[PDB]
């Protein structure tokens, strides 16, 4: 139910392989369409928010 | 010194101006298929001086983005990289699609070609041997290369193929190609002389890679059982036949090469790669997908030996498919697609090492 989704407080407490996995899922969703992705600078937070593509089972 | 970062503007699917980076000493560019990551490989030899035949285009303007669908988005392009050294200012070499031609800059300073590539080989970058670059589903052939085409790769890095000109010259000048050659006096000490010459700066080149590769190939596979043998088919003359490429993979016993797996020609390729370097440094390493027939034991002693590799002597710039690999470098270069006429790539950049590497 949120407006946007932090890459970085996702990966909070999480181990190396598992944050990569994040991070390369942001790539998949945003090549389906189902999110629009934001990064500032390079570094800096990847933030998520509603892709102009319905997508299912984006609670995962 | 060490790639700091590429910056590229309206090259192949990189519309717009983009950073790319900052790398770190291992970073790896990964993203879901098509997205890009090839271009920005191409955008890399690009820069580097690269000829457009080799970049995946019939001419120049092709690269532009937007051309392989009649919409340029700009009449311009470039990309450029920022080379940083410890104690000296970044420095800047960039190479611009102007019109329909390619113009070279070095802090933003116009050069010709000559120039940019002189400059480029005193940091180590050589354009013509390209020993620093290994392409996508080319690292093997590395291996199995035929033994005379690794001896033109020697007499490259080695300059020792300045001479070969004068070399064929000079022994027919002194009776080569007749039926009893009558080698006398003057002629034959002129080709004796460009003989040892030739000799000389093959060898300075070739022992020191043939003394350093053992040692690599053990590094790699982790392994005394492990051995890697460079021999010259000619000894009195190596630039003229083949080089010898041989090795006893780790633990198990010997067998030719063409008959090793792919995974095991990935890591004497490797190997000589290293071992090259080892003569002539590059600053950075790029590896499009070297992994690709490396199972995970391979993948993590390539990946360990790089670490214990990327804080000294280079710095690695790879692209892979396989987590087991990616989630070994320090930072990640996500590329991702946008919608559009023709295929948009973007960069994200993630910094792996804020994260536990256990559980
Ligand atoms: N000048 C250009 N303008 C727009 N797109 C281009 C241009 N040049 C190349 N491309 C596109 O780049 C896309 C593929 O580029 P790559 O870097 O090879 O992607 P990739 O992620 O490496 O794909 P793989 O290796 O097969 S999974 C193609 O769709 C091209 O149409
Ligand atoms: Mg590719």
């Amino acid at each position: 139910g949120a407006e946007s989704i932090s890459l970085l407080e996702l990966c909070r407490n999480t181990n190396r392989k598992q944050a990569a996995a994040k991070f390369y899922s942001f790539l998949v969703l945003k090549k389906q369409q189902a999110i629009e992705l934001t990064q500032e600078e390079p570094y800096s937070d990847i933030i998520a928010t509603p892709g102009p593509r319905f997508h299912g089972s984006l609670e995962v | 010194g060490f790639l700091k970062l590429i910056e590229i503007e309206n090259f192949k699917s990189y519309k717009g101006r983009q950073i790319i980076g900052p790398f770190q000493r291992f970073t790896a560019i990964i993203g879901p298929n098509g997205s890009g990551k090839s271009n920005l490989m191409d955008a890399i030899s690009f820069v580097l001086g690269e000829k457009t035949s080799n970049l995946r285009v019939k001419t120049l303007r092709d690269l532009i983005h937007g051309a392989p669908v009649g919409k340029p988005a700009a009449n311009r392009a470039f990309v450029s990289m920022v080379y940083s050294e410890e104690g000296a200012e970044d420095r800047t070499f960039a190479r611009v699609i102007v019109g329909g031609s390619s113009e070279y800059k070095i802090n933003n300073k116009v050069v010709q070609l000559h120039e940019y590539s002189e400059e480029l080989e005193k940091l180590g970058i050589l354009i013509k041997a390209r020993n620093f670059l290994v392409f996508q589903g080319a690292v093997e052939s590395i291996a199995m290369k035929n033994p005379k085409e690794r001896t033109a790769l020697f007499e490259e890095i080695s300059r020792s193929g300045e001479l070969a000109q004068e070399y064929d010259k000079r022994k027919k000048e002194m009776g080569s190609g007749s039926l009893v050659p009558r080698g006398s006096g003057s002629a034959k000490q002129a080709f004796e002389q460009i003989k040892k010459e030739r000799f000389d700066r093959f060898n300075a080149c070739f022992e020191s890679v043939a003394t350093n590769i053992d040692e690599i190939y053990k590094a790699l596979s982790r392994n005394s059982s492990a051995q890697a043998f460079l021999g010259p088919e000619n000894p009195e003359e190596p630039y003229l036949d083949g080089i010898n490429y041989n090795c006893v993979a780790p633990g198990k016993r010997f067998r030719p090469m063409d008959n090793l797996s792919g995974g095991e020609k990935t890591v004497a390729a490797l190997a000589l790669l290293f071992a090259i370097h080892s003569y002539k440094p590059a600053p950075f390493f790029v590896l499009d997908q070297i992994d690709a027939a490396l199972d995970n034991t391979n993948i993590g002693k390539v990946a360990n030996y790089i670490k214990e590799q990327s804080t000294c002597n280079f710095q690695a710039i790879v692209i892979s498919l396989k987590e087991e690999f990616y989630t070994k470098a320090e930072s990640l270069i996500g590329v991702y697609p946008e919608q559009g006429d023709c295929v948009i790539s973007k960069v994200l950049t993630f910094d792996l090492t804020k994260y536990p590497d256990a559980n």
